[PDB]
């Protein structure tokens, strides 16, 4: 009778698989970096986008290949992010709900965790647990008050 | 009991556990549950270990020499060093730095360093004419860039059955119980090993492990438990602890006592020296209790008397009452109580008299209660009461 007990109850198992795929994930880290980055610097000097997969790299690349790329350089940035869901907790304990829900004090987390990946910082020296949870506080924190009380608060 | 200290096999700089000629044989406590039967020799390569799988190319692993005597620089980590350093790059990234310790020399003349190769300066033995000195445990391989010379150290002890035997003296009150001394080593761990870099103080340790074994329970109070508790009338003046590590069965009985008016007076005896194994055959301990007023205890049952009810005769008991009327009943007439009972004159008398004929009735006391049928009984015969206990109900 409970989602939060789901989320639990299917990523309680979830691992962080070690940090050694981190460079795995760095190729792709960038890659999509890339992939896009080239793909909108191409929206930028002009279509805006012709919404065009080739266009979706700068450099050459054979549409299912480099659909290889994305999707792969994605679950990347996608398995990693579903992994890296436990310690989350450790926010949701400090920041109980802030007057708000335990769970809406983990879903803006997650807002975090992907602000993480991307600029989260291959080659850095040790994983985002120093790094990661950074944005993580600074990203709940944000919202819970911005969030919640039903009146906007500036922060000053 | 507490925990000793044996310096040997210790060390401040970290390990190989290549030994010699200790043995446990393997045994799975080769572990704690630790054998630490014989090795007047530990050949033990104390190093440096960095298991950190971190990405190629972080500051600069250098292989074919030592890095620096203090403190060097590897890759945003530093070294508490002692010597040569495995290099450790395995896959697209690396993982774990193991240095190991002290001396490179510098292999030049090539035809070297496996010519020979997993044998060391057995001090006794030299190689390309160096004097011997001590264990210079040969690298296995050595020299990739190509000159620089590789025979490591080697450390090493001797650990017998038990290098240092404590107190090893200890019988106990054993009427079959069976207890022992025992001080066994402990061990870092077997050649199933290889260390790593950690305090390395840590290769020995002759603790107690003493035990209690032999069965019969009966007289072997606690055996699962033949397990140590310690205390202190040996603090000063014989100082030492005896250290019995005694067990106990400590069996615990109520005072009994409340001169209830059917419990009534217990009777306390013990036998306690300080210790008879429970005496065989004991008077341990004791509660004889009493009964109510007087009585021909009777029919009354055989100690354990679950049936509480105990059929037992007073003054009152018997209801001793003028029989002026003639000699008329005996030994357990049937009286329900009517008229003509005590006859000429009238009594109240009830339940089974036993007669009423010297003028002076036998009764033991008694009083009916008409029932019905219907019934759910409790009480069946022989059932002294107290009070409200239930009886035969009637729904």
């Amino acid at each position: 009778e409970d989602s939060i007990r789901l989320y639990l109850q299917e990523i309680g198992r979830i691992r962080l698989l070690r940090a050694d795929e981190e460079i795995e994930l760095a190729r792709k880290i960038a890659d999509l970096l890339e992939l896009e980055r080239v793909r909108e610097r191409l929206s930028e000097k002009l279509e805006r986008d012709p919404r065009d997969s080739e266009w979706a790299e700068a450099v050459q690349l054979p549409l299912p290949a480099f659909r290889y790329r994305l999707h792969i350089g994605r679950r990347a940035k996608d398995k990693m992010v579903q992994s890296n869901l436990r310690l989350v907790v450790s926010i949701a304990k400090k920041y109980m709900n802030r007057g708000l829900s335990f769970q809406d004090l983990i879903q803006e987390g997650s807002l975090g965790l992907i602000r993480a990946a991307e600029k989260f910082d291959h080659e850095k020296g040790y994983k985002f647990s120093t790094y990661a949870t950074w944005w993580i506080r600074q990203a709940i924190t944000r919202a819970i008050a911005d969030q919640s009380r039903t009146i906007r608060l500036p922060v000053h | 009991v507490a925990e000793l200290i044996d310096d040997r096999y210790r060390t401040t700089t970290g390990g190989f556990l290549k030994f010699a000629g200790v043995e446990v044989q393997k045994k799975g406590k080769a572990k704690l549950g630790y054998e630490v039967v014989q090795g007047g020799t530990l050949l033990w390569i104390p190093e440096e270990t960095h298991e950190v799988n971190k990405d190629i190319s972080l500051l600069l692993v250098e292989d074919g020499q030592y890095v620096e005597a203090g403190t060097e620089v590897v890759k945003d980590i530093f070294c508490q060093n002692s010597g040569v350093v495995e290099v450790t790059q395995k896959n697209d990234i690396l993982r774990e730095v193991v240095v190991k310790p002290g001396e490179l020399l510098m292999v030049d003349d090539p035809e070297a360093v496996i010519g020979r190769d997993n044998t060391l300066l057995q001090p006794g033995e030299e190689l390309l004419g160096q004097v011997a000195t001590e264990l210079r445990y040969i690298q296995y391989v050595e020299s990739p860039e190509g000159p620089a010379l590789l025979s490591r150290p080697v450390v090493e002890f001797a650990v017998p059955s038990n290098p240092d035997v404590p107190s090893t003296t200890s019988v106990s009150q054993q009427t079959g119980r069976s207890i022992q001394m025992r001080a066994v080593q402990r061990l870092p761990y077997k050649d199933s090993e290889r260390v790593k870099s950690v305090e390395g103080v840590e290769l020995l340790r002759t603790q107690l492990v003493l035990e209690i074994e032999q069965e019969g329970e009966q007289e072997h109070n606690a055996s699962p438990l033949a397990a140590d508790i310690e205390l202190i009338p040996d603090l000063e003046d014989a100082d030492v602890q005896r250290l019995q590590l005694v067990i106990l069965e400590s069996l615990v009985l109520r005072r009994d006592i409340a001169a209830d008016a059917t419990q009534g007076s217990t009777q306390t005896s013990l036998e306690v020296k300080d210790g008879d194994t429970i005496v065989p055959g004991s008077v341990v301990a004791r509660t004889q209790i009493l009964s109510k007023e007087g009585g021909i205890v009777r029919g009354v049952q055989k100690g354990s008397e679950a049936v509480r009810r105990c059929l037992v005769l007073r003054h009152s008991d018997m209801a001793t009452l003028n029989i002026s009327a003639k000699p008329k009943v005996k030994a357990g007439d049937l009286i329900v109580a009517g008229t003509e009972l005590a006859p000429g004159i009238f009594a109240e008398e009830s339940g089974q008299i036993v007669g009423v004929k010297n003028y002076a009735v036998t009764i033991r006391a008694g009083r009916p209660y008409r029932v019905s049928p219907g019934a759910v009984l409790q009480i069946e015969d022989g059932d002294l009461v107290q009070r409200g206990d239930n009886l035969v109900l009637l729904v």
